[PDB]
């Protein structure tokens, strides 16, 4: 049980830190605006 | 037509006590007003019965049996006249079997009676009474348990009995006045 | 177990709560003696007897042999807080028997097939008596539910249908004569305890003990199981 | 049904409950702050009882470091102390009841910090708290 | 006890971390994605033609 | 008449049916064979009930 809440742990962290590291990236700069 | 004019600025409202009085064939007493009459005789020589408009398991009734001691403490001690009118508050003949899964209730049984209080006074008039309190509890224990208030008396060879019910839920939520009331007022 | 009485009282409720130690007994120092050890002959008023399980075996109805089980309730099936009175003579036989306290819980198992095996633990009425080796005795098995239990169908023994209402047509439902009757009849079961330590310094004893007893039968519907249980237990005599 | 005796569980207290849900009674009836204050009787026996059971138990319970059983035992039936003393030192003269609430205060201050140290779960600090707390509940006592 | 478990649920841990495994797992992961971004933000920035300067930005 | 008494039936009755309840009434309740009897319930003191 303690090796699967180590794998959940590990899949969630490296999700949310894709989402925080994406949106921290210079998003505003990605739209078709002149 | 009628002619009459509608109560527009009126300051008076005409009843307001809560009671309504009733005269009956050699008793009286104050009704309720929020409660109804009622169709059903559970006990021999039922003639009144009001059951409450928002639950019909506050209800009140009255009993005059045909006897032939012309006075209530010919009938026993007042232990004794309750032990003999013990069907006022049910039977449990449909349950016929054996059980030992029950809450506080002797082997067998679904059903109990906690006498409260008993009370032995006369009235202005001179004439003895015999007043009870009793708490039945259920096997499912439904409304908390039920408040029975009983006062008998016997005028001109015939006993006269009054049984007012009371859920414990409707009995602790502000219920109780109008049933203590009910039971207080019965003169024969 | 693996911590005393005096440790679990050092405690605090919230260092406690959600730890599952609320659910095991206490263990004995290493001031106790072994056995009976050195009680006065006498009757003593027994208090904080506890039992923790510590296995479930299931004997299905038509086989000889007892099977594993896995539980399905999580920490809920240790008595605990029982008082009785315990009797010690001159020559080593102890009589236990248990009066009030929290003596039953509802524990449910799973079995090798796949069935749920709902049973009634319990030492209510606890009757034992024999030497400190082994006390042989009995106790009672009330009904798994209640006579006010309705079914699924609202049929109850003291409260509900007595007939199928669904099934309008069948007058008499001669077929289902069977389901519609509930009975909460009890029954009874055996235990066999045993005393391994025993410090007369603050009158305290432990062991171990084996129970067999039956399973539910939904009010009479089913055949009813064998479940062996067994585990240790403590108490306090004063 | 099956009469039972039950008669005297008035006078175990059955009526506490629905007294206390009686909506009609004002607050301090339900709550039973009217009563106290007009028998004083009751107040000076839970004053006595709570300052002997302070004395036994919470030297029994530090002495056996039982840290939850003090603090429960120092807050379940000396739970109304502090109305207690206000109710009886509200019936003195002005000096003898300004006393007393300083009397009051101070033993209010000693078993706040006993109840600190048993927290903490400290033995010898708590023993010392525990000695000052029944000296200073002596003293308001006394002043009483 | 007849079987065993984490025991865990109800407790008030920080992050619900019983184990150090969990705070070794999630801060190796978070210092990977972190230090991958790290590199990269320069390159990122100058796709705008536009000098990281007190004026950068999304303003109005 | 077993006619008559056959007529006085709420399985007979049209409206008690359900929309997915397939077949003919013999399907549900079954075909009847006989009239048991005209059933009369009586108190212990003799007086008649009705049903
Ligand atoms: C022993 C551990 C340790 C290590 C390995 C480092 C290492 C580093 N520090 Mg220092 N630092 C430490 C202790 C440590 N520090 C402490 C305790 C403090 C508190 C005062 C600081 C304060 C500090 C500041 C304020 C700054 C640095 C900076 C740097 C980085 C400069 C190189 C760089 O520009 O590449 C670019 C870096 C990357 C592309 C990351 C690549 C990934 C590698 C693996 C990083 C190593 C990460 C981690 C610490 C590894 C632990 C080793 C252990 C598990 C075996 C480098 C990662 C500078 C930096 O660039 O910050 C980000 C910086 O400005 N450090
Ligand atoms: C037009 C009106 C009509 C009426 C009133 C009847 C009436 C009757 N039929 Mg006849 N029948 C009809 C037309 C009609 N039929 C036609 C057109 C055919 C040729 C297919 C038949 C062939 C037929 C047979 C083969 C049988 C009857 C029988 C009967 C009796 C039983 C009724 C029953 O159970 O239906 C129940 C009907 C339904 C549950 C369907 C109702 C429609 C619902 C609301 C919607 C379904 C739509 C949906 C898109 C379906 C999806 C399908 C899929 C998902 C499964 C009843 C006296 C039975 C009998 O008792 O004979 C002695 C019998 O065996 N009928
Ligand atoms: C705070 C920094 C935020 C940075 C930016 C984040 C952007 C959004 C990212 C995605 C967020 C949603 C998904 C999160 C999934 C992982 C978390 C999870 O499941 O934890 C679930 C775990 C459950 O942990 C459980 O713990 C138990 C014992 O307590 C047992 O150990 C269990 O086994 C264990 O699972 O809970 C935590 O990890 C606790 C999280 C506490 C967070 C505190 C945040 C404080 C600062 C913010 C305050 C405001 C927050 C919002 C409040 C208002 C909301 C309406
Ligand atoms: C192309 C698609 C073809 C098939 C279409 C789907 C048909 C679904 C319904 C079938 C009948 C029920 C299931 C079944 O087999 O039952 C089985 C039953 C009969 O089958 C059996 O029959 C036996 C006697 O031979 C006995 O009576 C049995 O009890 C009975 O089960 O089938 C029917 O009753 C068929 C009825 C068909 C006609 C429907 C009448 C009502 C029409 C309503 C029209 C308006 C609808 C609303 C507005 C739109
Ligand atoms: C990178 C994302 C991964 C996707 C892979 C998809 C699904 C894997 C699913 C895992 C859940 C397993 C749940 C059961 C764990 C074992 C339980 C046990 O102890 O028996
Ligand atoms: C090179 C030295 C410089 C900096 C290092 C300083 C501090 C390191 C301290 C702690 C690292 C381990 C953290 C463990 C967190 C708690 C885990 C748990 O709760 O089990």
């Amino acid at each position: 049980m303690l090796t699967l809440k180590i794998f959940v742990y590990t899949v969630v962290t490296f999700f949310v830190s894709l989402f925080i590291f994406g949106f921290l990236s210079n998003d505003p700069g990605r739209n078709p605006g002149q | 037509a009628y002619g009459d004019a509608a109560r527009v600025f009126a300051g008076n409202i005409t009843n307001k006590s809560g009671f309504i009085p009733y005269a009956g064939e050699g008793f009286a007493l104050l009704i309720p007003s929020k409660w109804n009459p009622s169709k059903e005789q559970d006990f021999p020589g039922v003639v009144l019965r009001y059951e409450d408009n928002g639950d019909a398991v506050n209800n009140l009734v009255v009993l005059v049996q045909k006897v032939g001691k012309n006075n209530i403490d010919e009938l026993g001690s007042p232990d004794k006249f309750l032990q003999d009118n013990a069907y006022l508050f049910g039977e449990s003949a449909a349950f016929t079997g054996e059980t030992l899964s029950e809450g506080g209730f002797l082997p067998n049984k679904v059903a109990a009676a906690s006498v409260l209080d008993v009370q032995e006074a006369t009235d202005k008039k001179g004439k003895k009474y015999y007043k009870y309190e009793v708490l039945t509890r259920s096997a499912d224990g439904d409304e908390g348990g039920r408040h029975q208030l009983i006062a008998a008396t016997v005028s001109n060879g015939n006993l006269y009995l009054i049984k007012v019910q009371c859920g414990d839920k409707r009995w602790f939520k502000g219920a109780k006045r109008e049933a203590i009331g009910a039971w207080d007022s019965f003169t024969v | 177990g693996n911590f005393t009485f005096d440790e679990l009282q050092a405690k605090s409720y919230l260092e406690v709560k959600g730890s599952t130690l609320a659910n095991q007994c206490p263990i004995l120092g290493a001031d106790a003696q072994q056995g009976l050890g050195d009680v006065k002959p006498g009757t003593f008023q027994l208090d904080k007897f506890c039992m923790e399980p510590s296995s479930f075996k299931v004997k299905m109805p038509g086989s000889k042999e007892f099977e594993p089980s896995t539980l399905l309730t999580r920490n809920t099936y240790s008595l605990d807080q029982m008082t009785g009175s315990v009797t010690v003579k001159g020559d080593g036989s102890v009589a236990l028997k248990q009066q009030d306290g929290i003596d039953f819980a509802p524990v449910t198992v799973k079995i090798r097939g796949g069935e749920m095996v709902p049973f009634m633990f319990t030492v209510k009425n606890l009757n034992i008596e024999g030497k400190a080796d082994g006390l042989t005795g009995d106790f009672t098995v009330p009904s798994y539910r209640g006579a006010t239990f309705m079914d699924p169908q609202g049929r109850g023994a003291a409260s509900g249908w007595e007939y199928v209402k669904g099934l309008a047509a069948a007058g008499a439902q001669e077929e289902l004569a069977a389901e519609n009757v509930k009975s909460a009849a009890a029954t009874v079961g055996e235990a066999a305890f045993a005393i391994a330590s025993t410090d007369a310094a603050t009158g305290e004893i432990a062991g171990v003990f084996v129970t067999r007893q039956l399973a539910d039968d939904d009010l009479g519907s089913k055949d009813p199981a064998t479940i062996e249980i067994e585990g240790i237990w403590y108490g306090q005599l004063s | 049904l099956d009469l039972f005796d039950d008669r005297k569980a008035r006078q175990a207290g059955f009526d506490i409950i629905y007294e206390a849900r009686d909506l009609d009674l004002p607050q301090g009836v339900r709550d039973g702050l009217a009563q106290a204050r007009e028998n004083l009787d009751v107040a000076k026996a839970r004053i006595k009882e709570a300052e002997k059971r302070i004395d036994a138990d919470l030297d029994a319970y530090i002495a056996k470091a039982y840290w939850t059983e003090g603090r429960n035992e120092l807050r379940r039936q000396v739970g109304t102390l502090r109305f207690d003393l206000n109710a009886v030192a509200d019936t003195l003269p002005k000096a003898a009841k300004k006393e007393a609430q300083a009397a009051k205060n101070e033993f209010l201050a000693a078993v706040e910090a006993l109840d600190l140290q048993l927290r903490k779960k400290n033995g010898d600090k708590a023993a010392a708290a525990l000695a000052d707390t029944k000296a200073k509940l002596d003293a308001v006592i006394a002043k009483l | 006890l007849v079987d065993d478990r984490l025991a865990g649920e109800g407790t008030g841990k920080i992050l619900g971390i019983n184990d150090p495994s969990l705070f070794w797992a999630i801060t190796i992961v978070f210092t990977i994605v972190w230090g991958v971004f790290y590199v990269s933000t320069r390159e990122i920035d100058a796709a705008s033609d536009r000098e990281n300067d007190d004026d950068f930005g999304l303003t109005l | 008449p077993e006619k008559l008494a056959f007529y006085d039936y709420i399985g007979n009755n049209p409206a008690k049916g359900g929309l997915f309840r397939a077949g003919a009434m013999n399907s549900g309740d079954g075909i009847a064979v006989g009239w048991l009897g005209h059933a009369v319930f009586k108190d212990k003191q003799g007086n008649e009930l009705f049903v």
